[PDB]
């Protein structure tokens, strides 16, 4: 109980929304929330309330709602609230760079992020916009922003890579496709992550057994397979997914052959950057970590493999 | 165009060890910048901010240790500026005056 002062008044409140197991695990869900050292990821953010909606008894769960004013893209609010709906417990502000806090409507934080996706160009600003998914019970990617210094600010709707997935469940009943992707997107990241560490690595001498060595072990450690082979076509990949809600743009298509350099080179960045989003939107894994993880199995390894 | 003044207690200012201090400085927020003064009349600013822009990156409420109303100016070139008003009621107005400046520019 050595709890904050609105934490205990907030606790209190929501203190009957988790049981058993569900109502400890809430209460260090709103300490990274609010109450650590630093303040949460304008990403892990989100990923902590529906952490705690995923907690939050079936009954409590309409509770949990998220809009865009306005149904304005632009902001996306995240807010929990009382019995009779009256007044707010917790809300979540999220803008284009910034992000906020509210608790009682007590202003917690407002956090300054940088959400720039093309980072590796300083020429251009490109954000992605989000909004609520039912099918995903998480924002999506659902509005992408490109700022060049040639153009007044593009923007290129999404609501289709969403459209993309309703179809898949209208299908043979989904779940089939969730475990393709999972199973392939993450086999991708793997090996890309790999690679990508042997070639900035070139005069380090790592073999070709420890890149397979390596790409074996987090396929193990995060539980996955590779059937994949031979990757049954009655399944749209999220990375093709993304690359064809992009084709048909007049204002989208047209913009890629210009400042052309810089042509395809920007392009798989953005679908890329695109594609993890969804993805984790879909898993609630963030595909990088694991690439991070596989580069560091492959130097861990490689530096192991100097011992035997 | 003063926006707040006024007396604040910074713990950032600084660090010996066994923890460290609480030193009493004065706070300026005019126009879009933050100043710092050791006190009331000491013109030179231990330091000064842009909420606006780069270089800070927000405020939050301070994680309440040893000092009841304590608050943090979020600097990524890496101090965190810790902070402590006198009553919840004089950090509320300072947490959204100073948290409306960094929506600004």
């Amino acid at each position: 109980n050595t709890k904050e002062a609105w934490w205990k008044v907030l606790w209190e409140k929501i203190k009957d929304f988790f049981f058993s197991t569900g109502k400890a695990k809430a209460d260090r869900c709103l300490h990274e929330m609010l109450f650590a050292e630093r303040a949460p990821t304008r990403e892990r953010l989100t990923e902590i309330f529906f952490e705690l909606k995923e907690l939050a008894c079936a009954s409590q769960r309409d509770r949990f709602q998220v809009h865009n004013p306005h149904e304005n893209d632009a902001t996306i609010i995240l807010r929990i609230m009382d019995q009779n709906e009256e007044n707010e417990l917790l809300r979540i502000t999220q803008n284009t760079d910034t992000f906020s806090c509210e608790v009682m409507g007590n202003l917690y934080f407002l956090m300054k992020d940088r959400p720039d996706i093309l980072k590796s160009h300083p020429q251009m600003t490109a954000m992605i916009k989000r909004r609520y998914s039912e099918i995903v019970d998480y924002p999506l990617p659902s509005t992408l922003c490109l700022n060049p210094a040639g153009a007044p600010i593009l923007s290129v709707p999404l609501d289709n890579i969403e459209g993309y997935l309703y179809t898949e469940l209208r299908k043979g009943h989904l779940d089939g496709w969730k475990a393709q992707e999972k199973a392939t997107y993450l086999a991708a990241k793997i090996q890309s992550g790999i690679e990508k560490t042997t070639r900035i690595l070139h005069h380090a001498n790592i073999s070709e057994s420890t890149q397979q060595n390596a790409f074996l072990e987090t396929m193990a450690m995060c539980g996955l397979k590779q059937l994949e082979i031979p990757p049954p076509h009655t399944h749209i990949p999220i990375e093709k997914m993304v690359k064809e809600v992009l084709l048909a743009d007049k204002t989208f298509q047209a913009f890629l052959v210009t400042d052309p350099s810089t042509s395809q080179s920007m392009l798989a960045e953005i679908v890329e950057a695109i594609s993890d989003q969804v993805f984790h939107a879909i898993f609630r894994i963030d595909p990088q970590a694991i690439q991070k993880m596989a580069e560091e199995q492959l130097t861990t390894l490689h530096v192991r493999s100097e011992q035997q | 165009t003063i926006t707040k003044e006024g007396m604040l207690h910074y713990k950032a200012g600084t660090s010996y060890l066994g923890k460290e201090h609480w030193k009493t400085c004065f706070v300026v927020l005019s126009n879009g910048i933050l100043y710092q003064y050791p006190d009331r009349t000491d013109v030179i600013p231990l330091l000064s901010v842009n909420m606006g822009g780069e270089q800070c990156g927000g405020c939050r409420r301070a994680n309440t240790t040893d000092r009841p109303h304590a608050f943090q100016v979020i600097l990524s070139d890496r101090p965190c500026l810790e902070l402590s008003a006198e009553s919840e009621a004089e950090m509320a107005e300072w947490m959204q005056h100073l948290c409306q400046a960094v929506s600004k520019g």
